[PDB]
This record gives structure tokens, C-alpha cells and sequence, in this order.
RNA sequence: ACAGCAGCAGGCGCGAAAAUUACCGAAGCCUCCAAGAGGGCGGUAGUGAAGAGACGUGAAAACAAGUGUGUGUAAAAACCACAUGAGUAACUGGAGGUCAAGGCUGGUGCCAGCAUCCGCGGUAAUACCAGCUCCAGGAGUGUCUAUGAUGAUUGCUGCGAUUAAAAGGUCCGUAGUCGAAGAACAGUACUUGUUUGUAAUGUGGCUUAUCGAGAGCCGAAUAGAACGAGAAGAGUUCAGAGUAAGGAGCGAAGGAGGGCUAGAUUAUUGAGCAGCGAGAGGUGAAAUUUGAUGACCUGCUUAGGAGUAACAGAGGCGAAAGCGCUAGUCAAGAACGAAUCCGAUGAUCAAGGACGUAGGCUGGAGGAUCGAAGACGAUUAGAGACCGUAGUAGUUCCAGCAGUAAACGAUGCCUACGCUGUUGUGGUUAUGAGCACGGCAGAAGAGAAAUCUAGUAGGGCUUUGGGGAGAGUACGCGCGCAA
RNA sequence: UGAGUGCAGGGUUCUAGAUCUGAUACAAGUCGUAACAAGGCAGCUGUAGGAGAACCUGUAGCUGGAUCA
């Protein structure tokens, strides 16, 4: 393949080689838009259902607190992290959260939490992190 | 059947490695010629001497002290006088010394001989 | 790793060999791989030729002996001790063995 | 290396370096000129006119006297074969194994010579029929 | 009956996502029968930390932002000039390592939380929650999401395939990519001149807004095309030329290479008959089991179906799978010797075609030995297994199907350049040596090492890998009687 | 020249479904112990039977073997 007048073959080869390489193949062959943040959004409003909570992977020793999302853009449902130290107190049942990325490549589980993809940013039009630390109140 | 400016190339650098002061070489064609007749005007090898064996044909030369290395590029890529010193950066040690070998319609000529003839051509070899 | 430059085993230049059986366990084994053993025997005990001397009719007797090739696997030529684990430098001595009585 | 298997063999004889007119010998031109037309005529092939003339006669390479090579001398004389004989020797050896073949059709060995001597026709043909020294629509003997 | 905002404002939805139902006889342009009329085209401001410049938040004597006039404009506001007051003006992320900066004090005790990654916390936490001091950037700083770089982890330059992931089981073969020396010839590629071909952007500059982005003027330019020129490489032809390129042929010889015909020395079983009169077999040790219907062992007769011991090897032959008794017969091949003939006929290979141990399947022949399945005897907690007794399909042959192996020297095929000693096999020999096919032991280089089919290298062509798993699995398709 | 609309079919993409059958994670549940030491019958590859389950048995192969002899 290395000849002259090669050109025609060579391109052909090379194409072919890439789809070895699972960031091509995923973009060229999987399906890149079945989730709430992605390809698709940076951030996602959905309805809180449920209050949940889930063990941390060993060797930590944990209870983790988590929410039931409803995602109004697909109507699928999915499990979010509340991220503060009082947080799970913010949130009732019913309220409206927007929810973010954990910041991996895929969307894949970061730390000890085992399975869950996403986390919750703000409560009600307004940022937890403002709410937990007790500087500004609940729309009411 | 192997290229014969490969050939000559391997040749003269294995030689030259396990310090022997001349060789014989087995095939050889017009370019080859042409080539050797190169390295003689710029010093790198002294003496040359042709056999006309009507087979083919067969060389024997000595070489100097000068020559650290030599080799045959493949294919013979063509080139304007604008990339010329990209494969003079790519193949050489350094800016002050050493030869690359360029075909043109002026017979053979070095990287210096292009700025001043003011052509490129088919880039064919290269010794330092 | 690979232990050794032979495969443990004399074949070069050839596809396939015959088969040979086990004496101790008639395991098959291939002709160029199996140990090998000589023996030559006396059918009279060194015990008895004094009393050769004077049982035999005839003026002088020359004992008959009997012969054998035996072939042993791998698991057998070290079981019965015909064969040693040796060290990563003596692996490679090479030396013809005594015939056995 | 070998076509249709794993030899290297070297065995060749060496083409002398200059050929003059070997004076030794006991013919005239002409009579060397009559010899090569007889054994022509009676049906053998050039290779075996090349051994002939060099083992009796004494003349090596069968050139320097003639300057002029066989196969020309019989396409001067008219005497050309219908096929260029090392075709020829081709589809003979294809018979001979077919033959074989015939009566012992058990041999997987022949079989696969066979094969081997079919490809090698086919080769040689698409040579001589581009150029000019066959018919287009030719085939073997089969 | 009427109606169609992917015109300008504006509203509702949808979403993670985007401004005023503002002024306009002025600037740039367009339209008419016009010393005039029209234009949401266009211009002017308002709104918003998407982007980009220049500067405040003090000095050691003495500091923004305000205000009033003038300007500015279509009218304005801002900008600039002079004149008045004065003394206002920092946050975001961090402080165990990568990675700049605290083993400080108090709470909490695998809780609550933190942490991109590695990891912290079970009562002595420089990592959680706070106080206090430090660090970094600074009118800005953190987070999420796509992409370029990191990355020689996509490799033209420039990676790998003995053992880490990775050379097709072996051949034939089309398309495709790649192809001697010598003497000559021609100009379409190739390279280059002149002329065309670029507003903005970008590039090399100079000049004016307090400065700096900004604005204004200059010069050269890509790919693409027109006409000339040069002939090294590439290309075409020739034969007083004949490759350590190929094919055809000659001579003497070598080999478990293959098909067929006709024979062979023993051995293992089975029957017949004769002799003898109590055990044989099997194991680490024993039991199933067989024997007075005479076993076992020793004779003589016979009947079958497999196989070729010892010699026999780091020996030979074959494309691989594989091939071992003796004669006769039938084709083709490899190597060697040499002054035979033809002349580029060649290398590698998708598609397509032929062979392929064993076990398996369809039909016929046959059936000694061995033995999956099945059945017993022992051993064990239990053995369905390992061991012993027995026993069927298969194991052999002819005509076919099938298509897999740790089909391995785990090392593709042609072709090169390469140190020494020793030992083989077959020819030839000036007897000094060579040519083809091997084994072995060092060296030098190489490599993560072990080691070396792995040294040197932009020679040609095909196959093939890209962190573990799921997975050589699902769906579709092609072959097969099925497997 | 033809908009619309009947009636059969196809081509694509999604989605329902009694029941069955894979995979993955299961702090540590039950039964054995198949592999790694000659792992207590040396291991592994192909093929064919059998079996609670790892697996066991015949046949040809390999050393990555417990032998460069
Ligand atoms: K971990
Ligand atoms: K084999
Ligand atoms: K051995
Ligand atoms: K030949
Ligand atoms: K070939
Ligand atoms: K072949
Ligand atoms: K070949
Ligand atoms: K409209
Ligand atoms: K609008
Ligand atoms: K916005
Ligand atoms: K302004
Ligand atoms: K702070
Ligand atoms: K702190
Ligand atoms: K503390
Ligand atoms: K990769
Ligand atoms: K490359
Ligand atoms: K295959
Ligand atoms: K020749
Ligand atoms: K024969
Ligand atoms: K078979
Ligand atoms: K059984
Ligand atoms: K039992
Ligand atoms: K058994
Ligand atoms: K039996
Ligand atoms: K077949
Ligand atoms: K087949
Ligand atoms: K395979
Ligand atoms: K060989
Ligand atoms: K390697
Ligand atoms: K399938
Ligand atoms: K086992
Ligand atoms: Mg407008
Ligand atoms: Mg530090
Ligand atoms: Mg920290
Ligand atoms: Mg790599
Ligand atoms: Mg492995
Ligand atoms: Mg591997
Ligand atoms: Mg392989
Ligand atoms: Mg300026
Ligand atoms: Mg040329
Ligand atoms: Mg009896
Ligand atoms: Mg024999
Ligand atoms: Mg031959
Ligand atoms: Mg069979
Ligand atoms: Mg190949
Ligand atoms: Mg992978
Ligand atoms: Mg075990
Ligand atoms: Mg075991
Ligand atoms: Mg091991
Ligand atoms: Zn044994």
C-alpha cells in the first residue's frame, strides 16, 4: 500500500482502522441520545417523586441521598444525588429541580455512589447551595 | 526483486559500521552511478571503479573517513522548491552540514543547487 | 515462558512421529519425546554360577543373557527416579547413561 | 525462487564473455548450415539441435559460425512449427497425467499435479496470444 | 363575508437556552408624473457580566465616580473644555499529594459529610462542620456540556503482531497494487517562466483619533485556468545482448513422496483334538468374576481381521495435513553437473476454485484387538469418578458429505546485506573446496526482561490488534442430511 | 395539467404483551471443592457421549511439564 499510485487503497484501509477506537464508534454506531444530559442538554427540569437512599461501595461505610426525578423532556424517570450536607431537608415532594452531570467522559458513576449518573443543582428556581447554607428562602 | 538504490545503500552503511575501507556492490543501474559520482564531488567517498561484466553490472569503491550515514527515500515523492527544506529539516542533523539529493531536469543537484537553479523535482536520497 | 529451546522433545524438520506405550502405566507417548532404558541381563543370578560349576554337563558354559529397550512417559521416569529436577544452568548438560544388569 | 513450489536451486552453465569463430573445428559454414536444416526436418526440437551440434560436431552455442539464432533460421528455411514448442511440451505432460489419471483415479497426488501443470498452460498461452503467435480463440487439447 | 408576522416592534407555547408594542425633514442607498413627496431598507439610542481594549479603589504632603455652563446631534443623551463641591470605592475559589499556600483552636465520632483521581472519618481528623491566619487570579472568579489539543492511544511524516491485544490450516487464482542490464526515442502528466485568478477576513507595512484595541491608505498572495521551456526520473521501442529473474529440455544419480498388482516372519483372540488333575485372573491391598460340562500350562491342527518391534537418530521425504515388511508396475516433481533453447513470459493477492489428523454423518463390505454409552464389584460422609470385571457405537475397507485443533518452531510470502568454530544428508571436485537442505556452540548488536525465526533498512504485496467485561454473543444473510 | 380522497400492499422507525431465557451487581445464604504445589487422577486445545453442580469418560494433538540427558 505504501506504492506511488497507491492513493485510492491506502484511504480505504485507513477509514476502516478507526472503528476500532470506542469514541468514534460510539458517535458513528451507539445511540447518543437516549440520556436527560448529554449530546443533547447541559441541564435538565424534571418533578421530584420519591426520597431515596443508597449504600456507598466498599470499603467506605455510607447512606447516600438520593431523589426519584420524573424528566419532562422524555418522560423517562431517574435517580439523582442531593450534593450538601443538609440538602435532603430542602427538597419536598412534587418540587421542581434542575439537574447537571457528574463530568466523566460518558456518563458513568463518580466516587462511591454506585449506579447514579446525575446531581441536583437548583430547588424551586433557586441554587442549593444558597438554600443549605441558609443565605436566601424558599420561594414560598 | 529488491530496489537497487536500496541496495546500494545498505550495502556501503554496514560496511562502514564494521569498519572495512571498501566493498563491492552487486547491482547496479544508471541512478546508482549517478548517485555514487555525487558523494565523490563532495568528499565522501575517494576512489570508484565500474565492472562490465555483462551481467548486470558491479562497483567497487573506497570510502572516507567523512561518511557517518547514507539512504535511499521510497517512493520518489515530487516536490516544489517551497517543500524542499521541510524534508531538508526532516532528514538531516543539522544547518550547516550534510547533502540532500534532488533529480531534476538539470541531473542530479543538492538542496543548495535548487535555491540557486531555482527548480525542484523527485527527492531521491540523502548522505551525512 | 517457554523452558526449553527444544520443546523438551527431539523432532525437527518433521510433521508427525509414531506412538510408543508406557511400561509402568502403558500411558501412549511419541517415539522422539519418551525416556529411554537399556538393559542387559544374565538369565543366572550372580548367586548361583558357583553352583553352575558343578550342576552343568558340559566341559565349560557360557551363561545366556537377554535384552530390552524399555520406554517410560514423563510422570513414570521421574516417579521411579530414572530422571531428576535439575537447576536453570545444569538443564542443559547432555550425557549418555549406563546400560543396566 | 521456484514457481509452483519452495525451490531455490542454482544449477545454470555460464555464457561465455566473447564468442569468436571457433577455428579448431572440421566443417565449413555451410555444412554447419545443412546439419541444423536435416535434423530439422527430421522432427526434434531446437534445445536437442543445440546439444547435437556442440557433443558431435564440436561447435558451442551454435552462433559463432552462423550469426544468426536457431528458431530464426528455421522461420527463414519455413520450417516453423504450428506451435511454439514449449506449449507444446505443456499440454503433453497435461495428457500424460490425465491418462494416468484415467486408471488410477484414486491418487489425490496426481490430482494435485495436475492442477498445477493446468495453470502453467494458461500462463504460457496468454503470452503468445498477445503476442501474434496464436489464434485468439485457441484452446488446449482436453 | 374576510384572512396567512420564516418584514419591524409585540404576545403565547416549547425548552437548559435569546432585547423596546422606543426616536428619525440627519448620514448610506432605492422609488416616482417631482427645485418636492415616500421608505420599520437603513441609521439613533434603550436592554443583557456570551466576546475584545484602556483605567479607579490612595499618596507622602494632598486621590475616580458628583454638579453647572458650553459643546456635541435630526433632536438628543454619553464623550471632550472650563468652573464649582468633596473624600466614597472587592469579591470568587482554595490551603493531604498532583498543585501555590496551616499537623493552629473548638465540635463530630465509618455517623454526618468530603472527594475529577488517589483517598479521608470507628473520641489524639493539617482532608467533614465552623472561627482565625495564609495562597491564587482579580471586576471578576467557580461549575456543567460539546470540540481541538494532551496522543507516536489511529501512526503519510510516525505505533505494533515469539511470550502483553494481534501472521489467515495449506495451495491455486481474477480484479487491484508493484516490476532487469545495454543502446536509443518522444513529450501528456513532472518541474519551472510569463500572464490571468482574492471584496471582506488573514498576511507584510505606514498614517491619524490622549493611549490601546479601532479607522484610513499601500504591497504581495492560495487553489484553478492560457501560452512557452527543460528533459534526470517515469514512459515507448530495438536486437552482432543474453540476471546468484522465470519457463522448456539433456546427463548421471538419491529419498518411510503418491496410486496399483502379487507375496511374507511373528503376535492377540476363537474353535477342534491330546496330555495333567486343582486352582487361575487382578491389585497398594482385595472383591466382582471364571474352573471336575476338566480351567491354567504344554503339544499338534486350523479360521479370521488389524499391524509392521528391535535396527531407528536433535536421520530422510512431502504444499501442509502426513509417510516405516518384500518384489514388480504407472505418472509427475525437487536438487546437482555443464559453452542446450525461448526472451520478460514475473512478485503478492479481495472474489472464485482444490486438499485438510482425529472425532462425526449417508450408503455398501466386514468384525481379531481396544473401547464412549450402559451394567456391576470395591473405596468413601457421599462417589455418580479415579481402580478391577465385563460390554455396545465406533476403531478397518470402498463411494461421498463435513471443514474444526496448543492445524505451534505460538514467529506471513518473495528479495537483500551481514562473525567464527564444529557436526550431519545428497551430488560434484584443480582434493584446496563449493552448491542445496539442516543441527549445535559462542560473539557482536538488539530487547522491559526471558532470550534471539527478534541484527541492519522509507524494498515490494496481502492478513491483522487498539484497557478489562458483556462477546466471538443477539438480529439478518450464505453454505450443510444433521451435528 | 392536476389538488384531494377511496382500496390493497410494501419500506422505515418507535411502543404494548401472558410467559420464557441471557447478562451484571449482589457484606459473608445452601451444597460440594473443579483450578493454582506431582493441588492429592499433571494441566490445556479440537471432537463425541454422559451428568445436582463445578465437571467426568473415550479418541487424536500440544508443553505454556514434573524430562533440553
Ligand atoms: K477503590
Ligand atoms: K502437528
Ligand atoms: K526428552
Ligand atoms: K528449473
Ligand atoms: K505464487
Ligand atoms: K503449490
Ligand atoms: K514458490
Ligand atoms: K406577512
Ligand atoms: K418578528
Ligand atoms: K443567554
Ligand atoms: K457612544
Ligand atoms: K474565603
Ligand atoms: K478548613
Ligand atoms: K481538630
Ligand atoms: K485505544
Ligand atoms: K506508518
Ligand atoms: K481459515
Ligand atoms: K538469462
Ligand atoms: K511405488
Ligand atoms: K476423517
Ligand atoms: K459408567
Ligand atoms: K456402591
Ligand atoms: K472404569
Ligand atoms: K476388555
Ligand atoms: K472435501
Ligand atoms: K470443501
Ligand atoms: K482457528
Ligand atoms: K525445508
Ligand atoms: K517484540
Ligand atoms: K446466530
Ligand atoms: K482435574
Ligand atoms: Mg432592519
Ligand atoms: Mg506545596
Ligand atoms: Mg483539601
Ligand atoms: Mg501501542
Ligand atoms: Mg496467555
Ligand atoms: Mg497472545
Ligand atoms: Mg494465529
Ligand atoms: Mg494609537
Ligand atoms: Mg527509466
Ligand atoms: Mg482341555
Ligand atoms: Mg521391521
Ligand atoms: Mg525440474
Ligand atoms: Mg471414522
Ligand atoms: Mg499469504
Ligand atoms: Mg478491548
Ligand atoms: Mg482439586
Ligand atoms: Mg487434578
Ligand atoms: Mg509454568
Ligand atoms: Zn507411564
Amino acid at each position: 500500500m505504501y506504492g506511488l499510485l497507491a492513493a485510492r487503497n491506502l484511504k480505504k484501509n485507513r477509514h476502516k482502522r478507526r472503528y476500532a477506537d470506542k469514541d468514534f464508534a460510539k458517535k458513528a454506531r451507539g445511540d447518543i441520545y437516549q440520556n436527560a444530559v448529554g449530546y443533547s442538554a447541559p441541564h435538565a427540569k424534571g418533578i421530584v417523586t420519591e426520597k431515596l437512599g443508597v449504600e456507598a461501595k466498599q470499603p467506605n461505610s455510607a447512606i447516600r441521598k438520593c431523589v426519584r426525578v420524573h424528566i419532562v423532556r422524555l418522560n423517562k424517570k431517574v435517580i439523582a444525588y442531593v450534593p450538601h450536607d443538609g440538602g435532603l431537608n430542602q427538597i419536598e415532594i412534587n418540587d421542581e429541580v434542575i439537574v447537571e452531570g457528574l463530568g466523566k467522559k460518558g456518563c458513568r458513576s463518580k466516587g462511591d455512589i454506585p449506579g447514579v449518573r446525575f446531581r441536583v443543582c437548583k430547588v424551586q428556581k433557586v441554587s442549593l447551595k444558597a438554600l443549605v447554607t441558609k443565605k436566601k428562602e424558599r420561594p414560598a | 526483486m529488491m530496489d537497487k538504490l536500496a541496495n546500494l545503500c545498505i550495502t556501503i552503511n554496514n560496511a562502514n559500521r564494521a569498519q572495512k575501507r571498501s566493498v563491492v556492490i552487486r547491482r547496479i543501474s544508471k541512478v546508482c552511478r549517478l548517485f555514487l559520482e555525487s558523494m565523490q564531488k563532495h568528499g565522501y567517498i575517494t576512489d570508484i571503479v565500474y565492472i562490465d561484466d555483462h551481467r548486470e553490472g558491479k562497483a567497487v569503491v573506497g570510502l572516507s573517513g567523512r561518511l557517518n550515514r547514507c539512504g535511499a527515500i521510497c517512493p520518489r515523492y515530487d516536490v516544489e522548491l517551497k517543500d524542499v527544506e521541510r524534508y531538508r529539516a526532516n532528514l538531516l542533523p543539522s544547518r550547516g552540514f550534510g547533502h540532500l539529493i534532488v533529480t531534476s531536469s538539470k541531473g542530479l543537484i543538492d538542496h543548495r543547487e535548487c535555491i540557486q537553479h531555482n527548480t525542484g523535482g523527485k527527492i531521491l536520497g540523502y548522505f551525512y | 515462558t517457554k523452558k526449553r529451546s527444544n520443546n523438551g522433545r527431539s523432532k525437527k524438520n518433521r510433521g508427525h512421529t509414531r506412538c510408543v506405550r508406557c511400561e509402568h502405566c502403558s500411558a501412549m507417548v511419541p517415539n522422539d519425546k519418551a525416556i529411554k532404558k537399556f538393559v542387559v541381563r544374565s538369565v543366572i543370578d550372580a548367586a548361583s554360577l558357583d553352583d553352575l560349576k558343578i550342576a552343568t554337563i558340559y566341559e565349560e558354559y557360557e551363561v545366556p543373557k537377554s535384552y530390552y529397550k524399555l520406554n517410560y512417559c514423563v510422570s513414570c521416569a521421574v516417579h521411579i527416579k530414572l530422571v531428576r529436577v535439575r537447576s536453570r544452568w545444569e538443564r542443559k548438560i547432555r550425557k549418555e547413561q549406563r546400560v543396566s544388569a | 525462487a521456484r514457481m509452483y513450489s519452495n525451490g531455490k536451486g542454482q544449477s545454470k552453465s555460464v555464457t561465455p564473455y566473447n564468442l569468436t569463430y571457433p577455428t579448431y573445428i572440421k566443417h565449413s559454414k555451410e555444412e554447419i548450415v545443412d546439419v541444423i536444416l536435416n535434423l530439422a526436418r527430421k522432427g526434434t526440437p531446437p534445445s536437442q539441435i543445440g546439444n547435437i551440434l556442440r557433443d558431435n560436431y564440436g561447435v558451442g552455442k551454435s552462433f559463432a559460425v552462423t550469426k544468426t539464432k536457431i528458431l530464426t533460421l528455421l522461420k527463414i528455411a519455413g520450417l516453423k512449427p504450428v506451435i511454439p514448442e514449449d506449449l507444446n511440451n505443456i499440454v503433453k505432460k497435461c495428457v500424460n497425467i490425465k491418462a494416468h489419471l484415467a486408471k488410477y483415479t484414486n491418487d489425490k497426488s496426481s490430482k494435485y499435479q495436475l492442477i498445477q501443470m493446468q495453470s502453467c498452460l494458461y500462463r504460457v498461452a496468454r503470452y503468445y496470444k498477445s503476442k501474434n503467435e496464436l489464434p485468439a480463440g485457441w484452446k488446449p487439447p482436453f
